[PDB]
């Protein structure tokens, strides 16, 4: 593994750059709880700051690249418990009735900021969207995170 | 930029991040 494939970067500067809202290279609190707001949860300002804590291992109080790479390599893995992708699936899924639509993919990323076409939205449900009906279902939610 | 499946990970990382 000494390297890493340049796909496998991009996709960690796609995860990160999703939280580094402003784009300086380091994640604050407000910025860590601005997107956690967005995807569903609600965590207070020292709730926030225990988890940059528990990864600032500069002591500089705010999280970089190397640093949110060892955020993630704790926090998720897969593995152990699983089986509430239903509450994932809940955060876009905003209606509850077991198909997210595009206007509520696109709902997700207004709240976090980003202003999409019609285009750029439908591009994102062609990742999980097996039988063509322009929406992501459960088992198709179920099944992209597994694939690829 | 980010795609669908990045984004729901970013999700469940989020509901990690909480105990969840
Ligand atoms: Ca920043
Ligand atoms: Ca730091
Ligand atoms: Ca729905
Ligand atoms: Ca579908």
């Amino acid at each position: 593994a000494d390297q890493l494939t340049e796909e496998q970067i991009a996709e960690f500067k796609e995860a990160f750059s999703l939280f580094d809202k402003d784009g300086d290279g380091t994640i604050t609190t407000k910025e860590l709880g601005t997107v956690m707001r967005s995807l569903g949860q609600n965590p207070t300002e020292a709730e926030l700051q225990d988890m940059i804590n528990e990864v600032d291992a500069d002591g500089n109080g705010t999280i970089d690249f190397p640093e949110f790479l060892t955020m993630m390599a704790r926090k998720m893995k897969d593995t152990d418990s699983e089986e509430e992708i239903r509450e994932a699936f809940r955060v876009f899924d905003k209606d509850g009735n077991g198909y997210i639509s595009a206007a509520e993919l696109r709902h997700v990323m207004t709240n976090l900021g980003e202003k999409l076409t019609d285009e750029e939205v439908d591009e994102m449900i062609r990742e999980a969207d097996i039988d063509g009906d322009g929406q992501v279902n459960y088992e198709e939610f179920v099944q992209m995170m597994t694939a690829k | 930029a980010i795609g669908f499946k990045k984004l729901a990970e970013a999700v469940k990382f989020s509901a990690k991040l909480m105990g969840q």
